[PDB]
C-alpha cells in the first residue's frame, strides 16, 4: 500500500504507483487467488485561520528607507509579504480588484529587486553602503531571497550564481565550513543576534546554508552541490547547540532543507522536541526558549527576537516536516501576543514570522482531501474510478479480480488519502519450506488404536543431528477421547521422548525434545467415542 | 494581564502624564489627578499649588524642569522610532538648572502584523512544561509505537483513534520490505509485523579533525567505494579503498590515514 500524493508531501511526492501480481510456488494447486483495494481519506484535521491582515499591506509599505540601507529593511520583507498574499489568495480581502493589486505587486517586487541589486558589489557580494566593507552575511540574506522571487520573477543565473561563488569559493572552510569578514556592526534592527558569548560559527553555517539552499534550485551547477553537501555536514557535526535553543533551531531549520531522513537531522528534532515549551494536558500552545532572562515586555525586546527566531525556525523545521497535529499548538501561539508584535519589525524576526503562514497555509491546501484516483490493470482495462472529497472521504473496497499487475493513478489535486490492497493464498505443507517434520497417521480397530509416523529434515548443508524441540497437536473430532492412562507410558517410559502432554480446546498437545531424520518415529495411542456431532471436521 | 496592564500604564501615562499641566510656581512638580493638575511644592513653599514662598526660598530661582514629549519622529534610518523633551516649563532663567531623566527615546519602530482576533491565557509558571505525564485517556485508542530498527513515523500523534493507521518507512540508507502502515486495535494493540528495513545505501564514517578520507558523495551506495587518502607525502592506518556490505564497511574509526602530511 501507499499514500497518494498529487502534488509533493514527505520529501517526494505520489501520483501513481503500481503493484505487481506474484506466483509463489508452495500454492495449493487448484486455488483462486483473491485480493481487495479499499482508499482512506486522511483529512486536514482543524485548520486555524493564520493570516496577515489587510494591515499586510503596511508590511509591503514599509518604514522610512535610509542610510546604512535601511532601504535594505525597506526592500526585503516585500519579497515575503507578496508570497503570502499569492499562496492565500490573500489580495480579495484588500477589495480592490485582485488583478490590480496582483499587477502594482509583480511591478513593485521588480523595483525591489533592482533596489537590492544597487547594493551589490562588483565581487557580486553586498555591503551596509555601497562603499563598505563586504559581508558574506548580507550575501547570504540576498541568496536567501533571490531563492525566494525566482519562484516568482525571474533573474539573470550568473547574477545568482556570481554572488554565490563569491562566498563558495572564499569562505568555504573545513571541519567548520562557512565564515565572515567582521562588518562594522550588526544594524540594530537586521541581521540578528549571534552565538552570543562566543562560537558564532553554528549561526553563521546555519544562516548561510539557510541562504545558499533557497537559491541553489536557480544555480544547480555542480561547484554548489558540491558546497552545500560538506556545509550540512559540518554543520550537522558541529550540531549539539544545547546552549541556545535559537541555535538549535536555526541549526535544525537549516537542515530541514536538507536530507529530512538523516539520522543526526532526526536527533537535532528530537532533541528540539526536548526543548519544546507547552500549555495544557494535551498540547494546547507550544513554543520555545531558551535564556530564561525574562521580563513581560509589552514592547519587544531582543530577548522577544530569542524566541520569534528560535520558534519560527522550530515551527519551519515542523512544516518542511509536513504534519499539520505537529504545527498547530504553535500556529495557536503566533498571531496573538505571546510576546508582542509579529517579529517587531525587527526584520529577521518579521520575515521568519511571514514565512512560518506562508509555509502553512501552504500544507493547508495541500493536505486537503480533493482528489480523484483511478485504478486500472497493466496489460488489462480499467478496473474502478473513486472521487474523493471532504464528503466522501470513504473510499470501500472494490474485489481485484483479473490477475495482472495493479495500476493506481492521480491528476493534479490535493491531500494524501490512502489506499491498500490485501492479498488472500491458500499454501501446501509438503511442497513449502514451512515443513521440516513430514508427517503420516493412521487409524486400526486393534473403541480404536492410532499410529502417528514422522521424520525430521535437516538443510542441505548439515548431518543427522535430529530437530530441535517441538509441540506437537493430535486432534480429535469432539466426544472422542483418548486413553490417557495409556498415554501416561509416553512420560513414565526409560525411552523418554516427551517432557509434557495437556488436553486444550480439546486438542491433544505433547512436547517433544528432537526428532530423527535418520528414520520416521512412529508413536502409537488409544482411543474412546462418546460421539458428540452429526457432522465431524478433519482433523489435524 | 500583566502584558496587557502595562500596555495600559504607557497609555495611561500619554493621556495623564502631568507634563501637560502648565508651569507650576516656585518650582514645584506638577501632578495630575486625571482630570485636575496640581503641583507639589518645595521646602518653603505653599498654597493650593505652591504659587506662594517664604522669604527664605525667594533666593533660589534654579528652575529646570520639562514640557511634553513631541510626538514620536519616525524612523531613523536603522528602523528605530524616538522622541524627545524640551526643559520649556518656566525655564532657568534667572538661576540655572538641567531638568532631570534622559531628553530622548528610541524605541524600534515595532507594529502589528497579524489578524488580531482577542487574546490567550498565559500564567507564569507554566511553559516549561517539556514533559508531563501520560494522560487519563479515556478515548483509549493507541499511544505512538516504537517505530522499528533504524524507522521513523511519518505522521505523529499523542494518541491514535481505534481503526486509525500510522505511516513508517526505514532513514535515508534504507528501505522497507513489506507494508508500512499500522492501525491501533480496539484493544489498545498495533500488531506491528512482516516490516523489514534493507540497507542499500551506506554514509561518510566519523573521522579524526585531519581528513583521513575524500568525501565523494552523501550517500554511497552498496557495491560503491570510498577511499582514505593522505593530503601530502606518508601512509599511516586503514585500507586505501573499501565498499559496503549490507552492514558498514567495518571501516577505521578508531583511529583513520593519520599520515605524516
Amino acid at each position: 500500500g501507499v499514500t497518494l500524493d498529487p502534488r509533493g508531501i514527505y520529501g517526494t511526492i505520489s501520483r501513481r504507483k503500481e503493484f505487481p501480481y506474484r506466483i509463489p510456488l508452495d500454492l495449493v494447486p487448484k486455488t483462486e487467488i483473491k485480493r481487495i483495494l479499499s482508499v482512506k481519506g486522511l483529512l486536514v484535521g482543524e485548520i486555524l485561520s493564520a493570516v496577515l491582515s489587510q494591515e499586510g499591506i503596511n508590511i509591503l509599505t514599509h518604514l522610512p528607507k535610509g542610510s546604512a540601507e535601511a532601504e535594505l529593511m525597506s526592500v526585503v520583507p516585500v519579497f515575503y509579504v507578496f508570497h503570502y498574499l499569492e499562496t492565500g489568495n490573500h489580495w480579495n480581502i484588500f477589495h480592490s480588484d485582485p488583478l490590480i493589486e496582483k499587477q502594482k505587486l509583480k511591478k513593485k517586487l521588480k523595483e525591489g529587486m533592482l533596489s537590492i541589486m544597487s547594493y551589490r558589489n562588483a565581487d557580486y557580494s553586498y555591503s551596509v553602503w555601497k562603499g563598505g566593507s563586504a559581508s558574506t552575511w548580507l550575501t547570504a540574506f540576498a541568496l536567501r531571497v533571490l531563492g525566494q522571487v525566482n519562484k516568482y520573477v525571474e533573474q539573470n543565473q550568473n547574477s545568482i550564481c556570481n554572488s554565490l561563488l563569491w562566498l563558495v569559493e572564499n569562505y568555504q572552510l573545513d571541519n567548520g565550513s562557512f565564515k565572515e569578514n567582521s562588518q562594522y556592526q550588526p544594524i540594530k534592527l537586521q541581521g540578528t543576534l549571534p552565538v552570543e558569548a562566543r562560537e558564532n560559527s553554528l549561526y553563521l553555517t546555519a544562516f548561510t546554508v539557510i541562504g545558499i539552499r533557497k537559491a541553489f534550485d536557480i544555480c544547480p551547477l555542480v561547484k554548489i552541490d558540491t558546497a552545500l553537501i560538506k556545509a550540512d555536514n559540518f554543520l550537522l557535526e558541529n550540531t549539539l547547540p544545547a546552549q541556545s535553543t535559537f541555535t538549535l533551531a536555526i541549526s535544525a531549520y537549516a537542515l530541514s532543507l536538507g536530507d529530512k531522513t538523516h539520522p543526526q537531522f532526526r536527533s537535532i528534532v528530537s532533541a528540539l522536541k526536548r526543548e519544546a515549551l507547552v500549555k495544557g494536558n494535551p498540547p494546547i500552545y507550544r513554543f520555545w526558549k531558551d535564556n530564561l532572562q525574562h521580563k513581560d515586555s509589552s514592547v519587544p525586546n531582543t530577548g522577544t527576537a530569542r524566541m520569534v527566531e528560535t520558534t519560527a525556525y522550530a515551527l519551519l523545521t515542523s512544516l518542511n516536516l509536513k504534519d499539520i497535529n505537529y504545527v498547530n499548538p504553535v500556529i495557536k501561539w503566533l498571531s496573538e501576543e505571546q510576546r508582542y508584535g509579529g517579529g517587531f519589525y525587527s526584520t529577521q524576526d518579521t520575515i521568519n514570522a511571514i514565512e512560518g503562514l506562508t509555509e502553512y497555509s501552504l500544507l493547508v491546501k495541500q493536505l486537503r482531501l480533493s482528489m480523484d484516483i483511478d485504478v486500472s490493470y497493466k496489460h488489462k482495462g480499467a478496473l474502478h474510478n473513486y472521487k474523493m472529497t471532504d464528503k466522501n472521504f470513504l473510499g470501500r473496497p472494490v474485489e481485484v479480480l483479473l490477475n495482472d499487475d495493479l495500476i493506481v493513478s492521480t491528476g493534479f489535486g490535493s491531500g494524501l488519502a490512502t489506499v491498500h490492497v490485501t492479498t488472500v493464498v491458500h499454501k501446501t505443507s509438503t511442497s513449502e519450506e514451512v515443513c521440516s517434520f513430514y508427517l503420516k497417521i493412521d487409524t486400526q480397530d486393534i473403541y480404536k488404536r492410532i499410529v502417528a509416523c514422522a521424520s525430521y529434515k535437516p538443510s542441505r548443508e548439515e548431518s543427522s543431528s535430529g530437530s530441535s524441540h517441538a509441540v506437537m497437536d493430535i486432534s480429535l473430532p469432539t466426544g472422542i477421547s483418548a486413553n490417557e492412562e495409556d498415554l501416561k507410558a509416553l512420560v513414565e517410559g526409560v525411552d523418554q521422548l516427551f517432557t509434557d502432554y495437556q488436553i486444550k480446546d480439546g486438542h491433544v498437545i505433547l512436547q517433544l525434545n528432537s526428532i530423527p531424520s535418520s528414520d520416521f518415529l512412529c508413536v502409537r495411542f488409544r482411543i474412546f467415542e462418546l460421539f458428540e456431532v452429526g457432522f465431524l471436521s478433519p482433523a489435524t | 494581564k500583566r502584558n496587557n496592564l502595562r500596555k495600559a500604564l504607557q497609555e495611561y501615562a500619554a493621556k495623564f502624564d502631568p507634563c501637560q499641566c502648565a508651569p507650576c510656581p516656585n518650582n514645584g512638580r506638577p501632578t495630575l489627578s486625571g482630570t485636575e493638575c496640581l503641583c507639589v511644592c518645595q521646602s518653603g513653599t505653599y498654597g493650593e499649588n505652591c504659587e506662594k514662598q517664604s522669604p527664605d526660598y525667594k533666593s533660589n530661582a534654579v528652575d529646570g524642569q520639562w514640557g511634553c514629549w513631541s510626538s514620536w519622529s519616525t524612523c531613523d534610518a536603522t528602523y528605530k522610532r524616538s522622541r524627545t523633551r524640551e526643559c520649556n516649563n518656566p525655564a532657568p532663567q534667572r538661576g540655572g538648572k538641567r531638568c532631570e531623566g534622559e531628553k530622548r527615546q528610541e524605541e524600534d519602530c515595532t507594529f502589528s502584523i497579524m489578524e488580531n482576533n482577542g487574546q490567550p491565557c498565559i500564567n507564569d509558571d507554566e511553559e516549561m512544561k517539556e514533559v508531563d505525564l501520560p494522560e487519563i485517556e479515556a478515548d483509549s485508542g493507541c499511544p505512538q509505537p516504537v517505530p522499528p530498527e533504524n524507522g521513523f513515523i511519518r505522521n505523529e500523534k499523542q494518541l491514535y483513534l481505534v481503526g486509525e493507521d500510522v505511516e513508517i518507512s526505514c532513514l535515508t540508507g534504507f528501505e522497507t520490505v513489506g507494508y508500512q502502515y499500522f492501525r491501533c486495535l480496539p484493544d489498545g494493540t498495533w500488531r506491528q509485523g512482516d516490516v523489514e528495513c534493507q540497507r542499500t545505501e551506506c554514509i561518510k564514517p566519523v573521522v579524526q579533525e585531519v581528513l583521513t578520507i575524500t568525501p565523494f558523495q552523501r550517500l554511497y551506495r552498496i557495491g560503491e567505494s570510498i577511499e582514505l587518502t593522505c593530503p601530502k607525502g606518508f601512509v599511516v592506518a586503514g585500507p586505501s579503498r573499501y565498499t559496503c556490505q549490507g552492514n558498514s564497511w567495518t571501516p577505521p574509526i578508531s583511529n583513520s590515514l593519520t599520515c605524516e602530511k
